[PDB]
């Protein structure tokens, strides 16, 4: 109801094709193939809402193009509401004012949520007249209603002095808190609707409330851990959370925060929620970084995290040496991994037409099986962003189906990544080099 | 809906103001209601917006 | 009526069917690219599907800059547009991938409709009183009138308006208009009813307005997200204390959390909802992006799979290069391959000496110049010999020339002469291999 | 309910005289390093003298966090401990050395005890004692002030010094419902009885009710704070409306370069008060894990202050062999440590587990999650906890645990640990598919 997108890259995949016993369906909600995974992806997932224990990391292996995002997407979906999910890449973590290691804080933080519980009496829209009076701490007594309930209620000095502050006619109804807090004015009757030829933005029109004013309702409240560390950071720190500037809080409002956290805990009025925080593109980080994981994964509070790459073996970011998996030994050590394979042609098949139906687009038998074709010569990605272009040819052609003629045009007309690498073999001189040699004259 | 009503008073009352000279010449009072009529009921439309 | 080497290109000259000639809107040349480009355009259009990317490859004076700014003539000024350079992506005050965001965000605008009823010299102005409690004194109603000129009409209002337009420092007979949303007014002026009051004076004539007691009008805006989440963050106001020390605070921009993305969204998915508001997705363009980084092209990935990503153009001119920030990764035109995978290539060839001799032509005649038959012929032969640009920019230095001797033509004898005076750059690196007195 | 693999180690399990046994406080094997962690933690509980420092050495999942958390759970929760990690000393805003100065402060806390007499209660009648004035004068001079007495378990009746006609100007509460009043140094603080809640319908103070037991309290106040809060707030302004307050509620007040002027006047105050007997300072133990993250520039600042009279006791860990420590190229050493820094400081050796060693982790890991294993399949778990790593068995067991709850039974059997192998591969054998394929993985 609240989708404001246009697509998303992977916007069929809406959960995971699961069931009762957690096997995958071999085509369920824009997901195909690499069932180990999958089946592995549901085993974490019902670990999570299981909430029993924390501090796992789960690395997530594959080729390039080969879906780990995908999966990443599908668990997320599944968990859906009630449980904070941040997709972070790694690129992010590198701020000038912030240290690396403070904005991994600040992300485990984040992926943390608590619940809790608080109750509030008050008496709502029920002010009815007031009776100024002898001389000198008037108002005593002045009586309350709404549509369906009437009291007369006294006044004291201190209550006299509350409603000096913004007096109203009382005709109106207003809010005020039974539980020894303030006044909160609700708005005007229908008596005085008809009274102003030009209004403003102070009072509007409210109705008189329905049933008993009095009313001791509970109120449950959800946060992350993050943004209730930053709002004890300083006296006032709620833009913060907007403006960004959370200034590298010091290590005394994490410990006593979780001690308040703790201590809400055993009284029973706060329930927290471990969620998931997922860390897309890890293969570029500093080894600082991975020693404060490292570390960070030992905490009670440590949320399932969850990490994705496709390099293989490699120099790391901040040493010398071609570690395997772009990671080093230690972290690779205390991880599980969840190697995914290559996709097949079937698969390809399945993808491309899922991607088709998606953009509501019409598809011929044989033009798909091109696409499939040049799908298993080239990247399926080149195919799933090529039947776009091949549905505006065809558009343009004036034809509603994507015939095969359309998409040969629509692949004759953008170069292939190998084919542009060849083109460019073909022409070195034409463009210009490393070392910023190049010509011009063709002559 | 009652200021919708009012609107239909309007009409009722003269023609959105076509039989003023010729119907309502003689009567005031049914003017007094006509000014206030569609004024409420563009105010009420503000009111809802 | 100055140009920089653009502004005669008018569109992408592709006819309805998709067809491109030879010479429309200043173009020659290069059918298929344009052909390919009319096609985004027609996709960007559409405003259905969101997220691409699409990379043009070529050597040096191709035309990508122009290929570019024909897409922005051909999409119109109500699409954003918001061309880039990779370099300007540095900066010293934020990360370079939240200003990435910050430009990501500015490419896609939204167009805002909304009507306003306002009222508007003023007859006389009456405040209404026993507050019946505690407080000082105050005023039961105020009672003014607006004269305008269609007609005048008296006004009932609260002390709040009557205390609102006291600060506003307006005299009793003065025009004044009022906002019916909030009641916020200011001094419109003395109006010309009250002219020449006396002998001298300072105040502004301001002629009296020319309409209805009061008025609504039509109001349609185009903004975009990004400046939308700015003003959420950023704080307003007047004396109370925040806003002093914003106004002394020097506003540097730093690191819009995601929390006003996720709001903002959510607040412009129901107004599109209500049907108020129309989201028009915007096409951000990065020039020369062989100057990024790993870690920008990253987290472009990152937000290349985002849910509002506007669709994005690259240009570029490497080859077999190193991307900058690491050295065993040899990459075409120095983009790494997984960001290679995720968009397309298109292709643009070298002219020719009949192409470029085109080019002088149309250059020379929208500059209201004359070039001789023979003086344009032998510039296309350097044109061919050293380069198109260099003989782009002698025109003008010719012209000059010509101005000196008092003839408005340009003949081959003056052009000889300004290839004389200026070097190209094969005769300035010869005299600097030559020459070894540092130079 | 959940633990991160850690929390079953209750304490060092280390009996009287020095001797560890096997099971203990989910402890077994390495006993020469629990005996030497609680000589360790013996003589910090000496609180005599402070500077020493000590490393340990290891191959990875050897433990060594472990023994730091088991020597940080026997001290108790009176002595402050300190975790770090070596990259969180980095920071863009201060200098490394302030960072790790202010640490080192931090990890020493100080204990204040004091008492204070109280009398409270209800007054009945609140009026002074008028007398003649002991000067020729006129009007009423009060030589005392009777207060009324009344609280649960104990009522009196008492005066008081005329001087307090000053603080009953102001206290705003009732005739005398609640009071709260100091011998020595007098005072009054406002605390309505709750025998009036009901005489109005509306209120918007709570009620507070008659204290209850003796009508004189002499009650105890104990605060444990660390010198680092001490300076910290001492820095750091207060108050309201003034320039430098209202500056800096704007000012976003990030750390900067705590000066050593104030650490001086910090030290000579708890000095004094020490002195004056009414505090007590308690040495801290800080830890630094992960230390070969760590650069020339701080260890030379570390081998500066741990020379200096209040450098608490700190714990250093790692696990590089002959490594080259980071900033510097030419310098190879054990643990990437510089070896002037390793003259300074005691080493710890830790030893690898072996198969039953590993097989009763597993059993403990077992039992702390209230879990139940086969005995086969505990064996099994064991075999391969050996062939490639302890961890990756310690966390398998969770996915199986999850595999037999959806074949609904308790236990665990071996085809189970046999699929989640299969699922979750090692190391090795991730490695082993990188090498052989060339799709780029
Ligand atoms: N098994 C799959 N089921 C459905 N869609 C898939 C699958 N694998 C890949 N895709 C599609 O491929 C696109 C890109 O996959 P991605 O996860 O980015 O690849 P990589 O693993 O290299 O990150 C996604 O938009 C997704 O829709
Ligand atoms: N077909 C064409 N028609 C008109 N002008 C052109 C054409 N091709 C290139 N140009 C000129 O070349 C310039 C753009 O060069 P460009 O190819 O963008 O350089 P680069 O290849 O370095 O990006 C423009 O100023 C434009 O006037
Ligand atoms: N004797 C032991 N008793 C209980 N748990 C142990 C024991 N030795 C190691 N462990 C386990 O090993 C983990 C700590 O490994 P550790 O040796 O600290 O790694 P490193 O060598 O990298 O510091 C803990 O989760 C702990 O459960
Ligand atoms: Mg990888
Ligand atoms: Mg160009
Ligand atoms: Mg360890």
């Amino acid at each position: 109801l609240k989708s404001l997108s246009l697509i998303a890259a992977h916007s069929h995949i809406t959960g995971l094709g699961l069931d009762e016993n957690l096997q995958p369906r071999p085509t369920s909600e824009g997901m195909v193939g690499q069932l180990q995974a999958r089946r592995a992806a549901g085993v974490i997932l019902k670990m999570v809402q299981n909430g029993t224990i924390a501090g796992r990391a789960v690395l997530v292996a594959g080729p390039p193009s080969t879906g780990k995002t995908a999966l990443a997407m599908g668990v997320s979906q599944s968990l859906g509401k009630d449980v904070p999910f941040t997709a972070i890449a790694g690129s992010e973590i590198f701020s000038l004012e912030l240290s690396k290691t403070e904005a991994l804080t600040q992300a485990f933080r984040k992926s943390i949520g608590i619940k809790i519980k608080e109750e509030t009496e008050l008496i709502e829209g029920e002010v009815v007249e007031i009776q100024i009076d002898t001389g000198g701490h008037k108002q005593g007594k002045l009586t309350i209603k709404t549509t369906d309930m009437e009291t007369i209620y006294e006044l004291g000095n201190k209550m006299i002095d509350g409603l000096t502050k913004e007096k109203v006619l009382a005709g109106d109804v207003i809010s005020i808190d039974k539980a020894s807090g303030k006044i909160t004015k609700l708005g005007r009757s229908f008596a005085r609707s008809r009274d102003y030829d030009a209004m403003g933005a102070d009072t509007r029109f409210v109705q008189c409330p329905e049933g008993e004013l009095q009313k001791r309702k509970t109120v449950v409240h959800t946060v992350s851990l993050h943004e209730i560390d930053v709002i004890n950071s300083r006296t006032q720190g709620f833009l913060a959370l907007f403006t960004g500037d959370t200034g590298e809080i010091r290590s005394e409002v994490r410990d006593q925060i979780n001690t308040k956290v703790a201590e809400w805990k055993e009284e029973g009025k706060a329930e927290i929620v471990p969620g998931v925080l997922f860390i897309d593109e890890v293969h570029m980080l500093d080894i600082e970084c991975f020693s404060f994981i490292n570390r960070a994964l030992e905490d009670e509070f440590a949320p399932i995290v969850m990490m994705a790459t496709n390099r293989g073996v490699s120099k790391t970011r901040g040493t010398n040496y071609k570690s395997p998996h772009g990671l080093p030994l230690d972290l690779l050590d205390r991880s599980i991994i969840i190697t995914t394979k290559s996709y097949n042609e079937q698969e390809i098949k399945t993808i491309l037409s899922i991607r088709a139906q998606e953009e509501e687009v019409e598809l011929s038998s044989d033009a798909l099986d091109l696409l499939t074709k040049t799908g298993v010569e080239t990247s399926l990605r080149y195919s799933s962003n090529l039947i776009s272009v091949a549905q505006q040819i065809a558009m343009k052609r004036k034809n509603n189906t994507v015939e095969v003629e359309d998409v040969k045009r629509a692949y004759l007309l953008f170069l292939d990544s190998a084919r542009s690498v060849k083109y460019v073999q073909e022409n070195e001189s034409q463009y210009i080099d490393d070392q910023g040699n190049v010509q011009i004259s063709i002559a | 809906n009652k200021l919708r009503e009012t609107n239909k008073q309007l009409q009722e009352e003269f023609g959105e103001a076509s039989f003023l000279n010729f119907q309502d010449a003689n009567q005031y009072f049914k003017y007094s209601n006509k000014q206030k009529l569609e004024g409420t009921v563009d105010m009420l439309n503000f009111l809802k917006m | 009526t100055r140009t920089a080497a653009h502004t005669h290109i008018k569109g992408l000259g592709l006819d309805e069917s998709g067809v491109a000639k030879r010479v429309e809107g200043g173009f020659v040349g290069q059918i298929e690219a344009r052909e390919a480009c009319g096609v985004i355009v027609d996709l960007i259009k559409a405003k259905k599907m969101s997220g691409r990317a699409i990379l043009l490859a070529g050597g040096p004076s191709t035309g990508k800059t122009a290929l570019a700014l024909a897409i922005s003539q051909e999409l119109g000024p109500k699409v954003p547009f918001c061309p880039l350079v990779g370099s300007e992506l540095y900066s010293v005050e934020v990360k370079k991938t939240e200003t990435l965001m910050e430009n990501f965000r500015r490419a896609i605008g939204l167009r805002i409709k909304e009507t306003k009823e306002v009222y508007e010299e003023v007859t006389e102005l009456t405040p209404e009183e026993n507050p019946l409690g505690g407080y000082g004194k105050t005023i039961s109603h105020v009672i003014v009138g607006l004269k305008s000129a269609k007609g005048t009409k008296t006004l009932r209002l609260d002390p709040t308006i009557y205390e609102s337009i006291q600060r506003e420092k307006v005299s009793i007979g003065d025009v004044i208009y009022i906002e019916a949303n909030t009641g916020a007014v200011k001094r419109v002026g003395r109006s010309d009813a009250y002219a020449t009051e006396f002998d001298l004076e300072t105040e502004e004539y301001v002629p009296l307005p020319k309409g209805e007691v009061h008025k609504k009008k039509e109001i349609v805006q185009d903004v975009t997200l990004h400046d939308l989440d700015v003003a959420n963050a950023r704080p307003q106001g007047g004396q109370d204390v925040i806003s002093m020390m914003g106004q002394l605070l020097k506003p540097k921009k730093t690191e819009i959390t995601e929390k006003l993305r996720q709001e903002v969204n959510k607040v412009v998915a129901k107004y599109i909802d209500q049907g108020v508001a129309e989201l028009i997705p915007g096409v951000l363009f990065i020039d020369e992006v062989n100057m990024l980084d790993i870690e920008i092209f990253t987290y472009l990935n990152k937000a290349l799979e985002s849910n509002i990503a506007p669709v994005v153009v690259l240009a570029s001119n490497r080859g077999m290069t190193t991307v900058r920030g690491t050295e065993d990764v040899i990459s075409p035109h120095g983009v790494p391959p997984d960001l290679i995978d995720r968009l397309l290539i298109v292709r643009t060839l070298p002219y020719d000496k009949d192409e470029i001799r085109t080019i002088i032509e149309r250059r020379a005649t929208v500059e209201r110049l004359q070039v001789e038959s023979s003086a344009l012929d032998l510039l296309a032969t350097m044109g061919t010999e050293t380069s198109l640009r260099y003989a782009l920019q002698l025109l003008a230095p010719c012209g000059i020339l010509a101005q000196t001797s008092n003839r408005k033509e340009i003949v081959v004898n003056d052009v000889n002469e300004a290839k004389l005076l200026f070097l190209d750059a094969k005769r300035s690196t010869k005299i600097l291999e030559t020459s070894a007195n540092y130079l």
